[PDB]
């Protein structure tokens, strides 16, 4: 009634909706998990270098979980820039770099974009541009020594502020005033570095504190440190979204004979559509048959006779979805008949559906007419004897009705 | 000296499974029956991709060098193989200007009587390699026939080409262009015919 | 079935409900065409067990009860000829009711002439058909029953010369391989215009979604919607372009099943080359067979000839045929047939005198 | 303003593309009616089934909206009987065959 | 002939092929209309010169 516009409907089949099977469940594939990064080796290590002249270790071609930097109790604070904490185990980066330095309790702050004083502006310069994040804890138990440890030092003195990592690590006396250094301090002449001297009872703000800066590059270049693989166990014979290496889409998952090449990943059909897979952890080909669908058509012998329908799901199987299967698709709310007759309302395939015995719709295979042999042979003849006269109505179309628009009173007016 | 280059030097242009089909597909491939340049060890140009191709039972040729410089002063690729296995390396390198193979690094990586063949190309920082080996009854040129070669590496260097040399008995060199061809593939998924469909106009036909 | 651009296609109106509307009558219509060809018979004729046809024999063109029952020759044209919310729909007849009816029509030809076409199928024997069939290209049904076993023999030669032509060469059935090619390749096309950026960053459309923040995503959906609305109003144009010229030709399959089929036709060229005696409808797929038989006349013989005779001051005028000379003598023959009667008053008939008619000829006209 | 252009115009495209595909069907059923005047009104058909069914006699034409009724009027033989038949009888020696 | 439109042309697939090859059935078309009507004779005849 709504698709007709009408609340009178005539005899007919009329095409009401589209049905749609949906995905029962999503599936992802990757292959199996392979390459961790060695990333213990930038946080535990005996000892780092001076703040001035920091220390670097690469990680490349590896794959890694980068929440430990925060789920672990071992850090004492944490920061990422340009980047998200979670997002860490999603991403990918051409390499990985681990700045490693120590400074005091106080200065932790420094180490952040656009700073200003003695870390920022002498040591270790942060632009607004950076990528990558920050990992900060307490060493005291680690790095201070008792009569304090030298092997750490901070530039306090420069001709000129340092441009974004600078590492300039070059040691000749800075002359502050009238004495000419001369390969040594005097009056106003003063080496450039100073050491923290850290001892195990200093105060939180004077002991030491481990930093790795982990600056991410990506380039030009491809990536070669990522995220895990991250997948699920597979399904079959169930309509499913999927995922196989990145390449994603919605269907039937089925086991397959197609004989695919040791390096092909992806079979495709003559018109360019995906037709089947391969599974990257058991290297088995699975075709794939879209999620079933078709046109939903209503059957009724008009409500000027009947509220009874019945409705035909086409090219659907009733598995899908009185119920019966035809070849034009699962047919339901007719009963089928053992009888033929002329086609009523059409079907398809040879199947025809009508209104009759109190009433229900019947579903039956339509009847082409009467059989006839004929008294057919080598020396009989029938010949009439009267005849009808037969007066028969044709009728034709001659003629539409004549329209006239005015195109530019149609389009604007 | 030169050889007529035949129907040779196809390649699987994908990952992609197809039977039973023919695939039309435009890409870097050595045109059919161009000039190999023919030899029996010159620094070479690389264009935008090379066709190598050997004729063996020596087994002289064992690697090859690529880069801008071939030299000391710039990562460039490596490759060899190391009597046991393939091995790959990405470096300024060291050695003798005219390298040989006796009778810093970014990146590494480990894997007549035959003819066996090579294509080489670089695309958006990765370097594919791709090959076939055979045998022949042919000596002094490649065999008319056809086979088409199948990946071996898609390295993710990030890094570029413009000349390349053979590290090490006679070998044939040709330059990929940009060309538009129609791949037979049979049941069994396999290319095991092709048109150049700008060699003449029965092949554009 | 992406939720952002499905709720952007419902700015463009009625346009998806006038696509469909289209191809349903495409769709109806096909059906129609086929009914108007084969369901031209009100009864399921079937022929007697014995096969006592005069010598004709029709077993190639008869249902196989070995086999859907096509016959011989409709198994070999069955043999010659050869997803993304697309579907196809069935047929309303299968090929095993149209063989049905190519059955009836040939069992109801075979066992009663024209006449089943005209009311009851009356049976006649089938030589006494072919009888008739003579009287209406203009030649006596002596000729047929003189020479019966000649034309049985030419007609059964003649149709296995068709099984030799189906059973030799695909070219033949050209018309109807084109039709399949054609819907086949406006289907490719239509899908492979999926894979087309009509000017959008991406094809793909969930590509766009996440690329793209909300406002700029739907300007570059907007034109894969223009892009794709414009490839469906082009395929439903030329599928109702092509619709008109199928009908066209059911409509003339429908005219040669009652015009060829059902009777004899004066029109020249219209049920084949000759004088048309009769034809057989054969199925095939999408389509239909003519097995179209004529009268070839074979082997002329020149003679002189006269518009009338003079007798006794008489011109005389044959009543049908035409006068002839072998050079000597003076016969009347039928005008298809050399078969040479002597002139008489009841071969002919009297108009005016000798004087009138411009070529006239002397001769006894014999008075029985 | 530009985008109801491109849409109405776009509409009214779809309205005349299909409105021209539609005036060829009825040109061509007008031309098989006219045709179907001169045959069977101002003649007597041979053609078989062209103007009713079983053997055509006359018909009449009727005026309707926008088209045109045929009255056919067809001779149908009724009521059948079976005798024997032969194709010639023989009598002094020859064979004779009915006119 | 501009190279600039030609590439952005490509971007709407197979519109301009399948414009190209309904004018090709319609040009194939007219020779065939044209030998149904006079081709329909086996032999050259000729009159007599009398
Ligand atoms: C023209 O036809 C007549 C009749 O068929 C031929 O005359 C007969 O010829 C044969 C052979 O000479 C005789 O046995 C018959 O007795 C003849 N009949 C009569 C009534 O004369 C005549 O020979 C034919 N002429 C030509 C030129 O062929
Ligand atoms: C992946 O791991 C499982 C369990 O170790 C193993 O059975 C399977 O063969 C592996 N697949 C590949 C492709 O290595
Ligand atoms: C319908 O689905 C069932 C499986 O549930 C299958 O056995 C049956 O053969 C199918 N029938 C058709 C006609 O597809
Ligand atoms: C049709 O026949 C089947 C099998 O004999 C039977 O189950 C069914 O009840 C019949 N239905 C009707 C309405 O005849
Ligand atoms: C012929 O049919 C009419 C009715 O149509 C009937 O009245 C008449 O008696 C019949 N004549 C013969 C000879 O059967
Ligand atoms: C090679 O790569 C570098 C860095 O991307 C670039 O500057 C240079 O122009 C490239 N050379 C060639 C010949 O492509
Ligand atoms: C009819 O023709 C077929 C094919 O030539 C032949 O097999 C069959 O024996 C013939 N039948 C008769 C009754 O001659
Ligand atoms: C008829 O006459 C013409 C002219 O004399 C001649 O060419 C022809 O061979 C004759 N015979 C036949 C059978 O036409
Ligand atoms: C027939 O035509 C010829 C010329 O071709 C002429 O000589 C002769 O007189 C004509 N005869 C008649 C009866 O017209
Ligand atoms: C035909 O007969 C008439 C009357 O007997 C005669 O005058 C005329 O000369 C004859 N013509 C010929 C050509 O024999
Ligand atoms: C005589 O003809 C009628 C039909 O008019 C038919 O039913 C009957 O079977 C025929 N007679 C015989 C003996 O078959």
């Amino acid at each position: 009634k709504c698709t007709l516009k009408s609340f009178t409907v005539e005899k007919g089949i009329y095409q009401t909706s589209n049905f749609r099977v949906q995905p029962t469940e999503s599936i992802v594939r990757f292959p199996n998990i392979t390459n961790l990064c060695p990333f213990g080796e930038v946080f535990n290590a005996t000892r780092f270098a001076s703040v001035y002249a920091w220390n670097r270790k690469r990680i490349s071609n590896c794959v890694a979980d980068y929440s430990v930097l925060y789920n672990s109790a071992s850090f004492s604070t944490f920061k990422c820039y340009g980047v998200s904490p979670t997002k860490l185990n999603d991403l990918c980066f051409t390499n990985v770099y681990a700045d490693s330095f120590v400074i005091r309790g106080d200065e932790v702050r420094q180490i952040a974009p656009g700073q200003t004083g003695k870390i920022a502006d002498y040591n270790y310069k942060l632009p607004d541009d950076f990528t990558g994040c920050v990992i900060a804890w307490n060493s005291n138990n680690l790095d201070s020594k008792v009569g304090g440890n030298y092997n750490y030092l901070f530039r306090l003195f420069r001709k000129s502020n340092l441009k974004p990592f600078e590492r300039d690590i070059s040691t000749e006396i800075y002359q502050a005033g009238s004495t000419p250094c001369n390969g040594v301090e005097g009056f106003n002449c003063y080496f450039p570095l100073q050491s923290y001297g850290f001892q195990p009872t200093n105060g939180v703000g004077y002991q030491p504190y481990r930093v790795v800066v982990l600056s991410f590059e990506l380039l030009h270049a491809p990536a070669t440190v990522c995220g895990p693989k991250k997948s699920t166990n597979l399904v079959k014979n169930k309509c499913v979204n999927f995922n196989f290496n990145g390449l994603t889409g919605t269907g039937v998952l089925t086991e397959s004979n197609k004989k695919f090449l040791p390096f092909q990943q992806f079979g495709r059909d003559i018109a360019d559509t995906t037709d089947a897979v391969r599974d990257p952890q058991t290297l088995e080909i699975l075709d794939i048959t879209p999620c079933s669908f078709g046109g939903v058509s209503v059957i009724t012998p008009g409500t000027n006779t009947s509220n009874q329908v019945a409705v035909l799901y086409q090219g659907v199987n009733c598995t899908e979805v009185n119920v019966f299967q035809t070849r034009a698709g699962c047919l339901i709310g007719a009963e089928h008949v053992n009888n033929s007759y002329e086609c009523d309302i059409p079907i398809g395939a040879g199947i025809c559906a009508s209104y009759q015995t109190s009433q229900s719709v019947i579903a039956y295979t339509m009847s082409l007419g009467a059989e006839n042999s004929v008294a057919y042979s080598n020396n009989s003849i029938a010949i009439p004897t009267n005849f009808t006269i037969s007066v028969t109505t044709e009728i034709l179309p001659v003629s539409m009705t004549k329209t006239s628009v005015d195109c530019t009173m149609y389009i604007c007016g | 000296a030169y050889t007529n280059s035949f129907t040779r030097g196809v390649y699987y242009p994908d990952k992609v499974f197809r039977s039973s089909v023919l695939h039309s597909t435009q890409d870097l491939f050595l045109p059919f029956f161009s000039n190999v340049t023919w030899f029996h060890n010159p620094v070479l140009p690389f264009n935008d991709g090379v066709y190598f191709a050997s004729t063996e039972k020596s087994n002289i040729i064992r690697g090859w060098i690529f880069g801008t410089t071939l030299d000391s002063k710039t990562q460039s690729l490596l490759i060899v193989n190391n009597a046991t296995n393939v091995v790959i390396k990405v470096c300024e390198f060291q050695f003798c200007n005219d390298p040989f193979l006796g009778v810093n690094c970014t990146f590494e990586y480990v894997s007549f009587k035959n003819l066996r063949e090579f294509v080489f190309k670089n695309i958006d920082g990765y370097f594919k390699i791709y090959s076939k080996h055979t045998p022949i009854n042919l000596v002094r040129d490649l065999p008319q026939g056809f086979s088409a070669l199948e990946p071996l590496v898609d390295l993710p260097i990030g890094i570029n080409i413009t000349r390349f040399q053979t590290l090490l008995a006679a070998y044939y060199v040709g330059y990929l262009q940009p060309r538009t061809f129609l791949l037979k593939y049979n049941e069994n998924g396999t290319i095991t015919d092709a048109v150049d469909c700008a060699l003449d106009p029965l092949s554009e036909t | 079935d992406s939720t952002e651009c499905s709720n952007l296609l419902l700015q463009y109106g009625s346009f998806c409900t006038q696509l469909n509307r289209a191809l349903t009558g495409i769709a109806v219509e096909q059906d129609k065409n086929t009914q108007e060809v084969f369901a031209q018979v009100k009864q399921i004729y079937k022929t007697p067990p014995i096969k006592d046809f005069g010598g004709f024999n029709f077993s190639q063109i008869l249902p196989d009860p070995s086999k859907s029952k096509r016959s011989f020759i409709e198994d070999l044209l069955f043999n010659k000829v050869t997803f993304n919310g697309l579907t196809v729909l069935p047929p309303l007849l299968t090929d095993e009711m149209i063989a049905q009816y190519t059955s009836a029509l040939l069992a109801g030809t075979i066992t009663s002439g024209w006449t089943f076409g005209a009311g009851a199928a009356l049976q006649i024997p089938f030589a006494m058909q072919m009888a008739y069939r003579f009287n209406g290209i203009g030649v006596t049904q002596n000729v047929l029953y003189e020479n019966q076993k000649l034309i049985a023999n030419q007609f059964n030669s003649a149709i296995g010369k068709i099984q030799d032509s189906l059973s030799s060469t695909a070219s033949a059935l050209g018309k109807l391989q084109d039709v399949v090619n054609q819907n086949a390749q406006a289907l490719n096309t239509l899908v492979k215009q999926l894979s087309s950026n009509f000017g959008a960053i991406s094809s793909v459309l969930n590509d766009i979604l996440s690329r793209l923040d909300k406002v700029e995503a739907e300007v570059q959906i907007d034109r894969l919607i223009t892009g794709r609305l414009q490839s469906l109003q082009t395929y439903v144009t030329q599928q109702l372009i092509r619709a008109a010229e199928i009908r066209a030709s059911a409509n003339l399959a429908a005219t040669k099943m009652s015009e060829c089929v059902l009777g004899q036709s004066k029109r020249v060229d219209f049920c084949g080359k000759g004088y048309h005696l009769m034809s057989f409808p054969q199925s095939a797929p999408h389509g239909v067979v003519f097995l179209h038989v004529t009268y070839v006349p074979a082997q002329e013989k020149n003679f002189t000839t006269a518009p009338a005779i003079c007798h006794d001051g008489k011109a005389h005028f044959p009543r049908e045929g035409v006068f002839v000379s072998n050079g000597t003598h003076w016969f009347v023959t039928q005008r298809n047939f050399y078969e040479p009667q002597i002139i008489t008053t009841d071969n002919t008939f009297v108009s005016g005198n000798c004087d009138v008619v411009i070529g006239i000829v002397n001769n006894t006209v014999y008075d029985p």
